[PDB]
């Protein structure tokens, strides 16, 4: 029968049941509010066993007026969400109810959001090319087509605004399905993006799954795995190859900290869960493609203090084909897309996959850049001035490689005014051999600020 | 055809038993996040396996006079309150055997490949003690990695620990990869005492990138003389604890056989990360870096156990490449500096020379192996004995 | 490469096809097989032979 | 040669799923043959005699200071009681828990009895001038007995002071030669928490007030007309007393004290159906020869288990149920 | 009588006696695992008491296997070590099993593990210079006789073959008793040296005690303990001159913080135990000299994560007479022995000890190396051509004093191939008073890498 | 009341010899010496 | 949704408000601004910049 809230301590509620009744890891429970100005039903995720048939579950909606002995009844199941091409064109929230309009999605099917990950046997490894259309990401961060990607960095430095970018290159022309979760992130982005895909006509080809910062960790924690058991549905049972933008996976790491702080487990290093790894890839490892049936996957991911060396993303490295990491150095020159070419990387970037000539263009410009990053220790002191020629002609066309790299975004449109623009891949490999072999140092460094293209840095150098 | 399939379930029919023996039952009082507090089971065993409703496997580590902690090793959803645990009776142990040469395993020995069970010759407990100092002789037998930078700066030698040390996409698996792929010719010999075999440990790792090492193994034809004990990133802490042991194990059967083993651990990192996560939910209290304090022990405990036995043991060898991540290329860290310590030499990929063109990008002048010339053939001792700090200077 | 690549999906295709005609033959064996397996099967369950 | 081995490969996979296919189709029709023979009650007796021929073939939480003083405080009560009749136990016995009701209540003086000293006059006096006048005076030597000496928790202050009353009606059924009726009846109060998990999560006098649960209590279980009055007595004591424990398992515990106070060991056993009396003889003589000591069998008869008997005993079960062969079988398939 | 066990936590175990029978402090309690696969007979050390009869054990073999309410049972004694000259040419465990040939000890007299240090009347400082043939430790470092030395360094800077080394110019040309404690250190290195030792004919007067690493924390704290008993034995029974090494001794201090936090102990400084300097002075203050008989203690020293200023070196420091710091930066420059000319030191190095000649050329080294240390700085950015010229010739002489420093060892020849050589003291004192004086100046740097002398140096020379 | 009267009687009650009930890394813990 | 970074260093020298321009941004902004302000201040968040 029904249970008995126990304790309440925050976004964690204790509730004690029958001495045979006990609820399973991850059922749903339900609990009344009944304090009107802020009455509702309270939906709790049993997280542990205590013991004296106690167990300890995490709130979706803030337990604020929760009164102690309220009764809990157990759905029996663990939370679960609509999915179908109906979810398709629609805002949801982390448990699954439509916020266009509420009434929706209630008679189809119901996926349990708690879901092993495929097995072993059905993993292949995915190597083909996602041509973007960046320089930057074509080049040196070639994106893997139904592989992992990763777009890290701190506070403003481009993530949201590489996310809606990579949705206009490749979620606006993809041949089938598109889900994105806001995981922890501005309600007021989820809403622009809302009205964004409304305007491109992508809306009805997406949905849209969103568990902003407002809302207590429990459902920050799992609106990512909502919105991935909408994504597994389309990549298993209706075949469609799908894209998963995850907006900001470090939200999950973070909601899953404050949860196991309130939950009574002793902290990790720099105060995170002890379970970080675990909580991390029992989600990532989901996110994976099978053989048959691809899961084109592009999550932001936060890090905090600009220090890239936190427990979150340093264990969320591991569980990416691409990585695109935005560094503060990069933004603040004004390179927008902000990418560190010599962080990011890449597993496709082979010889074997891209190619001869773009293995060996990407290699020299990363040898230039490391050349230009090892010197700048010398450079903030004395300047150019004072190195030897080699060294004076390698910065020079690494100041015009560093720029280069920039490129005019659709995205960064609203920002600047200036329409975006697309380099295919085979212009970004004859520009950066060009630039290299020292082709292009006669013209201003100016000249390759934000100018996506041979054809258009010629236009800006005539313009200079 | 007919028959040999009719036969095996045939024989397996006749020889299913009825009995019955006096098994003794506890009952779990707390679960969640992979341990479990079993009440009862009086005559458990420290490390001994305990065995849950859903054929899932624990091991009891803590032994207080009230419960027993255990650590859930596999899926700790299904760990409700009130469960019966069984005692195996069994410490910590994997089954071992050559039928494990060519297939992925769980920490637990058990197959994840999707292929049939695995006919393990027996099984082998995870903590027996490394050969002592009287039971191994002097590391001498070359282990050519075909890498011309570790093969003659930093040899590796058949019985000895070569820590390979780097910060991420430095070349760590591919540096262990090759190493394995280049036992091809050496196994084709059919002769032991040139065949290496190999167990890649796959800690943390998302599944993909297991199937891509075992691809490239597959392409290179190491499959055939190559196990994976995989504890991808999806298991919980326990198996990313037990792997390491478990793949030392399987590695350790062959070893005390008269067989030459190479193990590779990626990441021994990951492995005090799970560890740790065991630890601190089991509430122990933690050391520096929030760590346990213990986790040399464990790093320790797991790396001496390759050796180079004495002829009196059958002369076979175990050689173990670690693979630490260091944090934004520090060296100097807690883990690394302990492997380090525990480890027989250090092979440092910068990922600043990895992009200066040096592919492998060994940092010669932190790397080094303490065997040197004595894991080389006398011609590369001869023409780079002094190689490795010619290049430093 | 490309003519042993070749050559090896070939072979492999005429497995798929051959094998699996005789997996087809031996399942029809194994399902008469069932009855008296299964007979033996819970007679040891059991015990008492039946 | 890739090629080759990856279509030996293919074969062995294909052999594979041959023997699942042909292993579980096995399993299923053996799990219907077995389910379908065992249903008769003459196969079902069968099976469990079967059971039973194989088988014929085949203070503890409390630390050093508390043990010794529960020791010599059940001494001194057996040395005193002896010569009490059963008003006389009654008495004790009512007093006992009142006392213990009033130290779990008043923590502070718990905490200044139980506190171990060197020299125990402080001790006595405290107990004499608070006490004294009003309980009897053998209550009052067992409290001074258990206070004078030394005890590792506060708690086991209250836990000693509660076994010696649990002790008292134990006397006074085995004075009046009602241990079998209160053992037996005791069992059928653990059956019934057992069948009423909400009932017993309720009478948790931690929760709410001694009175309140007593009352419950006797509205819903004591009060029926054919419960022995020495078993009512009993679960009313140990319930007002309960201090969180879950009455259930509080019921269970004080049963199997009463029948380790007769020297006998309970088995739970369950079983497809009642067994025969000279089922039940059997089993209880394997059972003594196994275990060494007289063993109490309650039958906790369920058809799920759909065959033979199981046992459970202190932490050993003995495992013969036809469900656990059916599990066995199907987990064991290659 | 016997004790019961209650309660196993990793390598502590918890044991619970009569009233009347609780062991003593550091008393040795015997436990039985009869499992088949791990069966034996397990030794605990009481540690702590409890209270309620309750001892609290570190377990001297690991305990898995181990069953709560095993019996446990006292021996009545701490641990006990044979001692004699029969321990000489064998080699032990820390329980004095011994290892080469079982039960050889078994009927030797047994000497209990803990001791009190020797009384401060019978202490007297000892002032004999050893000269041991390495141009570093014989020039900068002068080693004591009778004294402490200590072989500092960071994870993996060549400390067991510098030991080795020592070993081989010291014990070789030595009439006395030596003791080796591999007190958890690789036992491969440990093999190697047995091995070493046999061959050489030294092994003979060499008493070898090993606890090594793939040993549970207890016998890493003991070991040490152990072959220091036999050290002292040797010292005050026989009347002896006697070396003990020790490799390595912060391995005691890091088993005693490794079941710190399960003994109940809070932790401190950056998680040590908190009686991390009064073990460590139980334990050194033993390996102390009294007048009359002399233990040359010589005791490498771990420095966990490269810091010098961790509290384990930074307390070890003070129970030195001699300190050889080995760097991680000098290892990577290739200047093995790897030895910080700089921040080593030696109490011997006095000029009323050493002569004033010695003195004068091994501070006018330490100048010339630390005038070159502060110029690191500026010729790494502004470049060597802007210094003074006397800074520009002494930085010439740095670098040909530190590459000089180096040596080609004899324990090195795997390292380099080449044989190794003895450098007397007087032929050091001159050759670096010839650098310092710049007689040298004019060679290659190349000339003085990895050379044994001044013949040695004229010969590379010429070869260059 | 009464109660808190007798604990304050009992409180009020208080050679001394202490018996040492933990002892350990050079920390003893005496039971008893009320006027230690 | 953006932040105006005030830097200490341009308070000093007399620049008040010292808006440091470049790590200065509004994001949410562009949109909500009057169009003749927009017109005059386009090209102005450049120049300072440049
Ligand atoms: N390509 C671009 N061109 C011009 N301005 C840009 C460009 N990319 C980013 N910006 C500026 O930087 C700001 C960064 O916005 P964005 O939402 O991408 O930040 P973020 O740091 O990745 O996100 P968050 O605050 O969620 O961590 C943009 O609002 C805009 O002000
Ligand atoms: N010697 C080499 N020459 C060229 N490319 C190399 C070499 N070694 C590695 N790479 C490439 O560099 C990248 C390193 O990948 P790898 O998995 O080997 O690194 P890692 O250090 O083990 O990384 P991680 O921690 O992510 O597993 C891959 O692109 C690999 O293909
Ligand atoms: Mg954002
Ligand atoms: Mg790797």
């Amino acid at each position: 029968t029904a249970g008995r809230v126990v304790r309440i301590t925050g976004p964690v509620v204790d509730v004690e049941f029958p001495r045979g009744s006990v609820p399973e890891l991850f059922n749903a429970l339900h609990a009344e509010i009944t304090f009107g100005a802020l009455a509702k039903t309270l939906t709790l995720e049993v997280a542990q066993h205590l013991g004296d048939s106690l167990v300890r579950c995490i709130s979706m909606q803030p337990t604020d007026g929760l009164v102690r002995g309220v009764e809990v009844t157990d759905t029996g199941a663990s939370i679960s969400v609509p999915v179908g091409d109906g979810v398709k064109g629609h805002v949801f929230n982390a448990l699954g109810d439509c916020l266009d309009d509420p009434g929706y999605g209630k008679d189809f099917e119901h996926w349990s959001i708690h879901r092993k990950p495929p097995a072993f046997s059905d993993l292949e490894p995915r190597t083909e090319m996602l041509e973007t259309g960046l320089k930057v990401v074509d080049l040196l961060t070639p994106y893997v087509r139904g592989g992992k990607i990763a777009l890290f960095g701190g506070a403003g430095v481009g993530k949201t605004v590489l996310i809606q970018e990579m949705i206009n290159r490749i979620a606006r022309n993809f041949g089938g399905t598109s889900v994105f979760a806001g995981v922890g992130e501005r309600t007021r982005e989820g809403n622009d993006l809302w009205v964004e895909l409304a305007d491109a006509n992508v809306l009805k080809d997406t949905a849209l799954v969103f568990g902003q910062m407002d809302e207590p960790p429990g459902t920050r924690m799992r609106v990512a795995l909502s919105a991935l058991t909408m994504a597994e549905f389309f990549r298993d049972e209706q075949g469609q190859d799908v894209l998963l933008f995850i907006d900001n996976i470090f939200r999950f790491t973070q909601a899953g900290s404050e949860v196991s702080t309130l939950l009574g487990r002793m902290p990790s290093a720099v105060g995170y869960q002890p379970t970080l790894a675990d909580e991390m890839g029992e989600l990532q490892e989901r996110i994976t493609s099978t053989r048959g049936r691809s899961i084109t996957s592009m999550q932001a991911v936060y890090v905090p203090a600009d220090d890239y060396t936190d427990p979150a993303p340093a264990t969320t490295f591991a569980h990416l084909d691409a990585t695109t990491e935005l560094s503060r150095a990069v933004f603040s020159k004004g390179i927008f897309p902000a990418v560190d070419p010599l962080a990011s990387s890449s597993t496709i970037l082979d010889p074997a996959i891209v190619g001869d000539e773009h293995y060996r263009v990407a290699q020299e410009v990363i040898r230039i850049l490391q050349r230009y990053k090892d010197l700048q220790d010398i450079i903030a002191i004395l300047g150019i001035d004072e190195l030897s020629e080699e060294d004076k002609q390698l910065v020079n066309r690494a100041r015009r490689i560093e720029r280069f790299l920039s490129q005019n975004m659709m995205a960064a449109e609203q920002f600047t005014g200036q329409p975006g623009s697309t380099v295919p891949l085979k212009e970004t490999i004859e520009a950066f051999d060009k630039l290299t072999k020292g082709e292009f140092d006669h013209l201003p460094e100016q000249a390759f600020f934000l100018i996506g293209g041979l054809d258009d840095l010629a236009k800006k150098a005539e313009s200079l | 055809s007919a028959a040999d399939i009719e036969g095996a379930i045939e024989d397996y029919v006749s020889s299913f038993s009825a009995d019955t023996e006096r098994e003794e039952i506890g009952t779990v009082i707390d679960a969640g996040d992979g341990i479990a507090h079993v009440e009862g089971l009086p005559s458990v065993m420290t490390q001994e396996l305990l065995e849950f409703p859903g054929g899932v496997l624990g091991v009891a580590l803590n032994l207080d006079e009230h419960s027993v902690g255990a650590v859930i090793l596999g899926e700790f959803e299904k760990i409700e309150e009130g469960q019966q645990v069984k005692r195996t009776g069994e410490v910590l142990s994997v089954p071992v055997g050559d039928a494990f040469l060519g297939r992925v395993v769980n920490p637990l020995g058990q197959p994840i490949d999707g292929q049939g069970d695995i006919a393990a010759e027996t099984r082998r407990a995870l903590e027996l003690q490394a050969p002592s100092v009287v039971q191994r002789q002097s590391v001498s037998e070359p282990l050519q990695t075909g890498i011309k930078a570790i093969d003659a700066m930093t040899p590796i030698g058949r019985g000895q620990r070569q820590l390979i040390i780097g910060d991420r996409k430095t070349g760590k698996t591919a540096v262990c990869v090759d190493t394995i792929l280049n036992q091809r010719e050496a196994w084709l010999t059919g002769d032991p005492k040139q065949q290496v075999r190999c167990v890649y440990v796959a800690i943390g790792q998302k599944g993909t990138t297991i199937a891509s090492v075992k691809r490239a193994l597959e392409e290179g034809g190491a499959m055939e003389y190559t196990t994976i004990v995989a504890a991808p990133a999806s298991d919980a802490a326990g198996f990313k604890w037990l792997a390491p042991y478990t793949g030392s194990a399987i590695g350790q059967h062959w070893m005390y056989n008269g067989k030459h083993v190479l193990i590779v651990f990626d990441d021994l990192s990951k492995q005090a990360d799970a560890y740790r996560a065991i630890s601190l939910l089991l509430r122990r209290p933690p050391g520096r870096e929030a760590f346990p304090g213990d986790v040399f022990y464990l790093h320790s405990r797991l790396l001496e156990r390759c050796a180079k036995l004495s002829d009196e043991l059958g002369g076979g060898s175990m050689t173990g490449l670690p693979i630490i991540e260091t944090k934004a290329n520090d060296i100097s860290a807690f883990i690394p500096t302990n492997v380090i310590s525990i480890t027989d030499g250090q092979c440092f990929l910068e990922s600043d020379l990895f992009n200066q063109g040096v592919r492998p990008a060994i940092n010669v002048g932190v790397s080094v192996s303490r065997v040197g010339g004595a894991a080389q053939i006398k011609a590369m001792k001869e023409v780079a004995g002094s190689l490795r700090l010619d290049l430093s200077q | 490469r490309a003519q042993a690549s070749g050559e090896v999906a070939q072979t492999l295709t005429q497995a798929d096809q051959q094998l699996s005609a005789q997996g087809d033959q031996v399942r029809s064996g194994l399902e008469s097989s069932v009855d008296g397996l299964s007979a033996k099967l819970a007679s040891r369950i059991l015990g008492v032979d039946v | 040669a890739q090629g080759a081995q990856q279509i030996q490969l293919m074969r062995q996979q294909l052999i594979r799923q041959l023997r699942t296919g042909l292993g579980a189709e096995a399993v299923n029709k053996a799990a219907e043959i077995v389910r379908a023979h065992v249903a008769d009650p003459q196969a079902q007796s069968a099976t469990v005699d079967r059971f039973l021929s194989e088988l014929e073939q085949m203070t503890s939480r409390l630390r050093a200071a508390s043990r010794q003083s529960l020791a010599a405080l059940v001494e001194k009560f057996d040395s005193v009681a002896g010569g009490l009749d059963a008003d006389g136990l009654t008495n004790l016995a009512d007093e006992l828990a009142s006392v213990a009701k009033l130290l779990l209540s008043e923590t502070a003086l718990n905490k200044h009895l139980a506190e171990p000293t060197d020299d125990s006059a402080p001790k006595v006096r405290l107990l004499e001038r608070l006490l004294s006048d009003k309980v009897s005076a053998t209550t009052l030597d067992l409290l001074r007995t258990a206070v004078s000496n030394r005890w590792s928790t506060e708690s086991n202050l209250i836990d000693a002071v509660e076994h010696t009353a649990r002790l008292a009606l134990l006397k006074r059924a085995e004075i009046a030669g009602e241990v079998d009726e209160v053992e037996e009846q005791l069992f059928r109060f653990g059956r019934v928490l057992d069948a009423e998990p909400r009932l017993s999560a309720l009478l948790s006098d931690y929760t709410t007030p001694a009175e309140g649960r007593v009352a419950l209590l006797d509205k819903a279980l004591t009060g029926r007309p054919g419960v022995n009055q020495t078993a009512a007595a009993l679960l009313s004591q140990t319930v007002g007393l309960l201090r969180g424990e879950r009455a259930d398992e509080a019921v269970i515990d004080l049963a199997e004290l009463a029948v380790s106070r007769r020297g006998e060991v309970v088995a739970h056993v369950s079983a497809a159906a009642e067994l025969s009396d000279a089922q039940r003889t059997r089993l209880t003589e394997v059972l003594s020869r196994i275990y060494g000591r007289p063993v109490s069998v309650q039958l906790h008869v369920d058809p799920e288990l759909l065959g033979g008997l199981s046992i459970t005993v202190g932490d050993e079960v003995i495992d013969g149920s036809i469900a656990s062969r059916l599990a066995a079988a199907q987990t064991g398939l290659p």
